[PDB]
């Protein structure tokens, strides 16, 4: 009759909102207001490299904090050594519309995808020093927007389909599939211990996931529009959101509620990407206002701001060993500042 | 509407704490190795290779 | 410019009524204060504008910035000359500023012709034939930049190396340009300046011109999409202005100059110096003028230049 | 010195590989092809031909063009219309002889025109189909003043350029339709790009031409733009 079943969720999301309200007994401005403030923190690029004919759309950092990887329009995959601002590999595509990277923990494999509805995976150790694609997977049905590993047998994956899913290298089958959301899947991030992943999906949304399940554990709302990038806390129980709505906000795993609104009244331009610092005190974010800026994550302050883009900044990540932070804009230059 | 009742039943039962609780975790964890950022606290112009 | 006899020197009649009449101690000041206060500011806002703001190099900039500095060092020495005309045609200054003050203002004024020229040139190129390069561009504006800057620094020498201030004791002044010796106009000088006079107008002349009215032949012709007519409209009518401020303020001060170096070799009188000196006045109006015909009709400099104050 | 010696000669090759590429790539142009289901998008494209997104190549006069047409994808496309703001033309094909479907048609014309990040772009505009519209209104079964009755007040221009052979009442029609297009693009008075209309049927072999053409008159301007000369 579809009148019970929505009285029946009406019930429940009343129930879940008073066991959300009734553990907000106070707002951490208050009990974070009494600490030594970080100061000013200022940087310089120490290096630029050149080569793309056109705008990158994303980047990775390898596990040895000093080979990287990154991709553009013109249909090119660069792989940089940015000690010294030397080439050591690239390799051209079979379409010239491609989204995201990745790379692989063991420094073997590299994986790519776009609007071609299919993810192809190249392999770069070869007897004959020729980079050949080795595997490609298809069975989406829609554009590709994000794509990490988990160990040289599993890449997890996002489309724009509504739908998430893992896959098994060899036997190119689907192993398991994600379904719930309702809108594009845009920004997926992996648990530090591999266990756990999180993703949000254009419907001020977003959601955790377990890999061996298939269900949602948790689900958290709030924003007023679509959501760009995610990532995680270093430790393993947080994560920051950035949105089109002008926002940063930061979410817990264990009290399901806002913690910190990260905004000001002089923005009204969106997010691009976001990421963390090792010790967990300096969030990096990148706006269309063609600039980042720098903050601090129990404050709810400004630290800083980082210039020199003369486009929008679309790629963003910070290091494993915490020596130096990577930028690409749509100018096609790539950036280096410590 | 059976698969959202279904969602918001398997979701309301779960254990909370308090914010208070996840406040000292995170000022600790932020405490504990603030001395190893090598952007908090810059690295000696020797040792970096940047 | 004026002959001089036989060091004691004498000059004639006419030459006594012009150096102490009311033409070249009170009207040439009013016009070179009006040129020094008006166009220091703007060529030095363009020259900001080119050096600090700018984002990517196109080769109009490169050009642009070159043609402005060339202005600059024009106008620079200026309150010297004032000075001079207003203490009654007398230099009291000593010897290497009156050779400093002639060379800078011949070789810049020269320097802004080639430049504009130049101009012209890349725009029929861009125009008249779509298809180009903007980096072999940029690498070819710099090694022409480079060019002429050299060729210019090689034709003042000869301005350096011939004494230039002279006495008269009936008038008891002492002179920066006004007076020379008849045994080196008739001679050196002459060549020297029907050289420059037919070496640095003429051909560039015929450059541009063509070069012009090829591009609105073709702009006006009956074989282009009929949506498009407002704009080409618009730009017809910047480049006949661009052709007005180029023939109207050079054409009459090469003429005269000519023509006075020609009375005083071939018979050996001189009374044309006075439509000289009113032609190199106005000659000397574009370092004012063409900031607002290069630089200001446009959209996004204008944006530019209001954000950089 | 060092033993490290691939560190010149891996630099060097793929240095000389992306300028053979970027040499190849700057003198190619790139469009977009829009349309609805009822369009006769896919005849054009097969007519001038000689998953995810099609993707279709073809040389006038020694010019190289690459065309691109979007295929299996969902209803909402506010997210990947992003990935296209360096090329240099939308070519919008819009049905003619529906006139219920054709609301829709304006409305997602005028979304197209004002968006943000394409705003630097020009729009060819065809209009397919036109003998069944001769067709149809010669029948006159079906009057457009049940769905624009501002038909009704229109008169044919002194300026009408009509092929020999016509009606003037199919005429009116044609120049109507056009003008609905033509006052919504000049609405803004934005003056930063232009729309070009043109009529055309099922089978028909001058479309090259016309992109051609249309493409160079884009480029001067934009040229005369780039140089302070307008």
């Amino acid at each position: 009759e579809l009148d019970q079943l929505r009285q029946e969720a009406e019930q429940l999301k009343n129930q879940i909102r008073d066991a959300r309200k009734a553990c907000a007994d106070a707002t951490l401005s208050q009990i974070t207001n009494n600490i030594d403030p970080v100061g000013r923190i200022q940087m310089r690029t120490r290096r630029t490299l050149r080569g793309h004919l056109a705008k990158i759309y994303a980047m990775h950092w390898g596990t040895d904090s000093r080979l990287l990887v990154s991709a553009s329009q013109d249909g090119k995959l660069i792989i940089w050594d940015s000690y010294t601002t030397n080439k050591v590999h690239a390799i051209p595509l079979r379409s010239s519309w491609v989204m995201t990277c990745a790379y692989a923990p063991s420094g073997n494999y590299v994986a790519c995808g776009g609007l071609d509805n299919i993810c192809s995976i190249y392999n770069l150790k070869t007897r004959e020093g020729n980079v050949r694609v080795s595997r490609e997977l298809a069975g989406h049905t829609g554009y590709l927007s994000c794509c990490r590993f988990l160990d040289d047998n599993q890449i997890v994956t996002s489309s724009g389909d509504t739908t998430c899913a893992l896959w098994d290298i060899e036997t190119g089958q689907q192993t398991t599939t994600f379904t719930g959301h309702t809108g594009d899947v845009m920004s997926l991030s992996l648990a530090p211990d591999t266990r756990l992943f999180v993703s949000g999906a254009c419907d001020a949304s977003a959601k955790l996931w377990d890999v061996r399940e298939g269900m949602c554990r948790q689900t958290f709302t709030g924003h007023e529009s679509d959501i760009n990038a995610i990532c995680f806390f270093p430790n393993g129980n947080a994560f920051a959101t950035g949105s089109d709505d002008a926002t940063c906000r930061l979410f817990d795993l264990r009290a399901d509620q806002e913690l910190m609104t990260y905004s000001h009244d002089n923005i009204i331009c969106g997010i691009t990407s976001v990421s963390f610092s090792k010790s967990g005190r300096l969030l990096l974010a990148g706006y269309d206002d063609f600039n980042c800026n720098v903050w601090d994550a129990l404050k709810a302050d400004r630290a800083g701001v980082l210039a020199g883009h003369d486009n929008r900044v679309s790629c963003l990540g910070v290091t494993d060993d915490g020596m130096a932070v990577a930028t690409g804009s749509w100018d096609s230059f790539l950036k280096i500042w410590n | 509407a059976r698969k959202l009742v279904e969602q918001l039943k398997m979701e309301a039962n779960i254990d909370r704490i308090k914010v208070s609780k996840a406040a000292a975790d995170l000022m600790a964890y932020c405490e504990a190795h603030a001395k190893e950022d090598p952007l908090l606290t810059p690295v000696p112009a020797s040792e970096n290779p940047f | 410019s004026l002959i001089g006899k036989v060091t004691v020197f004498s000059v004639d009649e006419f030459s006594a009524s012009v150096l102490t009449g009311k033409l070249t101690t009170v009207f040439l000041p009013i016009v070179y204060t009006i040129v020094f206060v008006v166009g220091l500011p703007s060529n030095g806002m363009a020259l900001w504008v080119f050096l600090f703001r700018t984002k990517k190099k196109h080769p109009a900039v490169i050009y642009m910035a070159n043609l402005a500095l060339a202005d600059l060092l024009s106008v620079i020495w200026f309150p010297l000359k004032i000075a001079y005309h207003i203490h009654g045609n007398n230099w009291i200054y000593g010897e290497a500023l009156c050779n400093v003050l002639i060379g800078f203002f011949y070789g810049n004024m020269y320097c802004s012709i080639l430049f504009m020229t130049c101009l012209s040139v890349q725009r029929y190129w861009v125009i008249v034939n779509p298809m180009g390069h903007s980096r072999k561009k940029a690498n070819i504006a710099i090694g022409i930049s480079l060019a002429i800057w050299l060729l210019i620094l090689l034709v003042t020498i000869p301005l350096y190396v011939v004494k230039q201030t002279i006495f008269i004791p009936a008038l008891n002044i002492t002179t920066c340009h006004d007076v020379l010796p008849e045994q080196l106009l008739v001679g050196d000088m002459f060549n020297y300046f029907l050289s420059l006079a037919i070496g640095v107008f003429l051909f560039p002349a015929f450059l541009t011109a063509s070069a012009y009215v090829l591009m609105i032949r073709m702009l006006r012709s009956s074989a282009m999409d009929e949506n498009s007519e407002k704009k080409r409209k618009r730009a017809i009518k910047l480049i006949v202005t661009v052709l007005a401020m180029y023939l109207i303020c050079f054409t009459p001060s090469n003429l005269l100059l000519v023509v006075h170096y020609f009375l005083i070799k071939s018979q050996g009188q001189s009374h044309v110096y006075a439509l000289y000196i009113v032609a190199l006045c106005l000659s000397t109006l574009n370092s004012c003028i063409d900031p607002f015909v290069y630089y200001f009709v446009s959209h996004d400099f204008r944006d530019h230049a209001k954000n950089a104050l | 010195s060092a033993e490290d010696k691939a560190a010149v000669e891996r630099s060097k090759m793929i240095e000389k590989q992306l300028q053979k590429d970027k040499q190849v790539y700057r003198r190619t142009l790139r469009l977009l092809l829009l349309g609805a289901d009822n369009s006769g998008k896919s005849t054009i494209v097969k007519q001038m031909r000689i998953s995810g997104i099609f993707e279709t190549k073809f040389q006038v006069d020694k010019v190289n063009f690459h065309m691109f047409d979007v295929g299996a994808q969902r209803d909402e496309r506010r997210k990947w219309i992003q990935c296209f703001n360096d090329v240099t033309a939308i070519i919008f094909v819009v049905d003619s002889s529906d006139y219920n479907r054709l609301q829709e048609a304006l409305n997602d014309f005028k979304s197209i025109w004002n968006n943000r990040w394409l705003r630097t772009i020009s729009v060819i505009l065809f209009l397919n189909k036109q003998d069944l519209l001769a067709e149809k209104v010669l029948a006159g079964k079906s009057k457009i003043e049940d769905y624009f009755p501002e038909f009704a007040r229109y008169t044919t221009p002194e300026d009408a350029t009509p092929e020999p052979g016509e009606d003037p009442r199919v005429t009116r029609a044609k120049y109507f339709i056009r003008k609905e297009f033509v006052d919504i693009s000049t609405a803004s008075g934005d003056g930063r790009h232009i729309c070009y209309p043109h009529f055309t049927c099922s089978v028909d072999t001058e479309n090259a031409r016309r992109i051609f053409n249309d493409c160079k008159d884009i480029i001067l301007q934009m040229n005369l733009r780039e140089y302070n000369l307008v």
